């Protein structure tokens, strides 16, 4: 619920096109521990 | 502007300013290992 409002409050009030943004990444570097490769909740991004 | 912001991830020569030949770097992402190409392409791509 917090994620989906954050999502909406991003790429309405924050004027974050949608296409820049991404959910759920992977890593298998173990980039801490969230899963067993942890994972990102939100993520935004310029051009590139 | 905002199409080309947005496009200019994707491609290598996204930056450059020659949208037309995007269209064979497309070509290659969507041919398999093996496929057969066939297109109307300009001189320009030939000679310029």
């Amino acid at each position: 619920i917090v994620r989906a409002f954050l999502i909406d409050r991003l790429v309405n009030e924050l004027d974050y096109k949608p296409e820049y943004l991404e959910t759920e990444k992977e890593y298998t570097i173990k980039g801490g521990h969230s899963k067993i490769n942890p994972r990102v909740d939100v993520l935004v991004k310029d051009d590139k | 502007t905002q199409t080309q912001r947005e496009v200019r991830n994707a491609f290598l020569f996204g930056d450059k300013k020659n949208s037309e030949n995007l269209f064979i770097e497309r070509y290659y992402q969507l041919l398999k290992e093996g496929g057969r190409l066939g297109v109307v392409l300009p001189e320009s791509v030939f000679d310029t």
